[PDB]
DNA sequence: GGGCAGTCGCCGTGTACCTCTCCTAGAGCAGCATGCG
RNA sequence: UUCAAAGCGGAGAGGUA
DNA sequence: CGCATGCTGCTCTACCTCTCCATGACGGCGACTGCCC
């Protein structure tokens, strides 16, 4: 909504399916946030590396996610105001799309956030014993299912570090940071946008949404009814000669 | 011609022990030969038995 | 034992020969890969035949 | 003259195993017009250990993927991809239109810098 | 462009208590029983 | 002066009201 | 009389991909998609 760009387009430009241009300069079949291809990439390569003439200030195109980039460009005020310029005059049908572009928009002006937040660059850690460390009877380990995710995260980052170190191939670091993405995605949220992540069996790991969403999620189970002290249960039978407001306890 | 019927205890089968223990046998013998394809090609000479 | 009624699709859909109908189907089955003969052959023979 | 360079990616624990399969095959397939040379790459670096013992740590500078130089051909792309515990060529990726799964990858050869880099 | 039928994917589907069973693959390394001349 | 050694998570099947 | 080889227990770590694991539920609601003007 933000980008003004189907959801399709996005999802092509991160998982690097495609590219993106940030800057269309000196040019005439180009556009700004225009999805190229690999061969699209290559005969426009074709054509600036010649050098030849009226190819000058190199245009930029990059098939990483580049979202950070798009959602700094963003100059919210100005759009704010171009979008009620536009909405004041015509309204067709089908202008619930630019109602719903400006009740976004004013709500990061009032807000004062940054959309640009939306990427992450840093992740938290949630403390040691809301994951803890059982022992079963015959001395095995059940560890939870918190701990492989971030076991994954954790092994892809060091990889990938190590490889940018080195200086790598760009086409093998492409593929680290593809399953970097992956990896925190299934961390975030497990089997919502791509494939499950299976563990021991063939049953799907636990992830953080899955504890607070659920019918058996903590608010319904945890926080909405819980167990007590001071309390029993027992079978009943009928008593007789005693009076209403009296009950028989063993 | 005629449709069918579903529920009917005619287009409905029965599977005891017999069937369900052939088909784990089947899985497992599946992994068996693949591990069998792998491991038979790692010697370049025989020295081999069954 | 009623041929016009497949008469009809016949011509509706166009008629295929052996070459075409593999491709069509590795092309439908498949998709995003480029269609080959031996392919479609391959794919019906593993499909239901095997 | 066409002898390109491909990165071939490869499953966890599965390098020596895969290259020595993949030599076999193509020894026994007479097939070294196509399919020239498989290489993987190491540095024997040196550690101390726990128990104070100077290890040269054979270690690979690329775990995970195994090198390989090779003339394009269908046939070739199908007879490396069928060899067992490989994934895939790294490259250029497709949308799947049907399912949830990684589809068509175009394989991307290495240009002449960083295999003359790698390689010394 | 306007207007769709038609289709694909996500959301939701009673409460409290009792009994039983089972719970990660692969590879690497070291010490004891067995058939033969 | 100190406490202290008994509590553990998940999945499946069946039952009572 | 002594010498050579398979079996068992412990330890140590690491994860990606498919032929997809199913194709007998039912309603509601929103977001693409091909087709006809």
């Amino acid at each position: 909504i933000l980008l003004d760009m189907p959801l399709r387009d996005v999802e092509q430009i991160v998982y690097f399916n495609s590219y993106v241009v940030l800057n269309p300069g000196n040019h005439s079949e180009l556009q700004y946030k225009q999805l190229l291809n690999e061969d699209q990439w290559m005969e426009i390569e074709d054509q600036i590396y010649a050098e030849e003439s009226d190819l000058e200030g190199i245009e930029v195109g990059i098939g990483a996610e580049a979202l950070q980039q798009l959602l700094q460009d963003l100059n919210l005020n100005e759009e704010s105001e171009k979008l009620r310029q536009e909405i004041a005059e015509s309204k067709g049908q089908k202008r619930a799309k630019l109602i719903k572009r400006l009740r976004v928009i004013d709500n990061f002006i009032g807000t004062e956030s940054r959309p640009e937040w939306m990427v992450l660059n840093v992740i938290p850690v949630i403390p040691p014993d809301l994951r803890p460390m059982v022992q079963l009877d015959g001395g095995r380990f059940a560890t939870s299912d918190l701990n492989d995710l971030y076991r994954r995260v954790i092994n892809r980052n060091n990889r990938l570090a190590r490889l940018q170190e080195i200086l790598a191939p760009e086409i093998i670091v492409r593929n680290e940071k593809r399953m970097l993405q992956e990896a925190v995605d299934a961390l975030i949220d497990n089997g919502r946008r791509g494939r499950t992540v299976v563990g021991a069996n063939n049953r799907p790991l636990k992830s953080l949404s899955d504890i607070i969403e659920g019918k058996q999620g903590r608010f319904r189970q945890n926080l909405l009814g819980k167990r007590v002290d001071y309390s029993g249960r027992s079978v009943i039978v009928v008593g007789p000669n005693l009076k209403i407001h009296q009950c028989g306890l063993p | 011609c005629e449709v069918d019927d579903i529920d009917h205890l005619g287009n409905r089968r029965v599977r005891s022990v017999g069937e369900l223990l052939q088909n784990q046998v089947r899985v497992g013998l599946n992994r068996l030969e693949r591990i069998i394809r792998e491991r038979m090609t790692v010697s370049d000479s025989d020295s081999l038995s069954p | 034992r009623h041929p016009e009624y497949y008469q009809k699709t016949i011509d509706k859909e166009g008629q295929f020969s052996e070459d075409e109908a593999l491709m069509e189907l590795y092309r439908k089955l498949r998709p995003g890969e480029p269609p080959t003969v031996s392919g479609g052959q391959q794919l019906l023979e593993s499909r239901f035949f095997d | 003259e066409k002898a390109r360079w491909y990165a071939v990616q490869v499953a966890s624990g599965c390098e020596k195993r895969v290259k020595a399969t993949l030599e076999q095959r193509v020894q026994t397939l007479d097939a070294a017009n196509r399919i020239l040379q498989v290489e993987i790459p190491e540095t024997p670096i040196v550690k101390l250990k726990k128990d104070g013992s100077r290890q040269s740590a054979e270690e690979k500078v690329f775990p995970g993927y195994v090198l390989v130089r090779m003339i394009l051909d269908d046939d070739a792309w199908q007879i490396v991809r069928n060899t067992p515990h490989v994934i895939n060529f790294v490259g250029a990726e497709q949308k799947r239109p049907y399912g949830r799964g990684r589809g068509h990858v175009k394989p991307m050869p290495l240009s002449p810098g960083e295999v003359g880099r790698i390689f010394k």
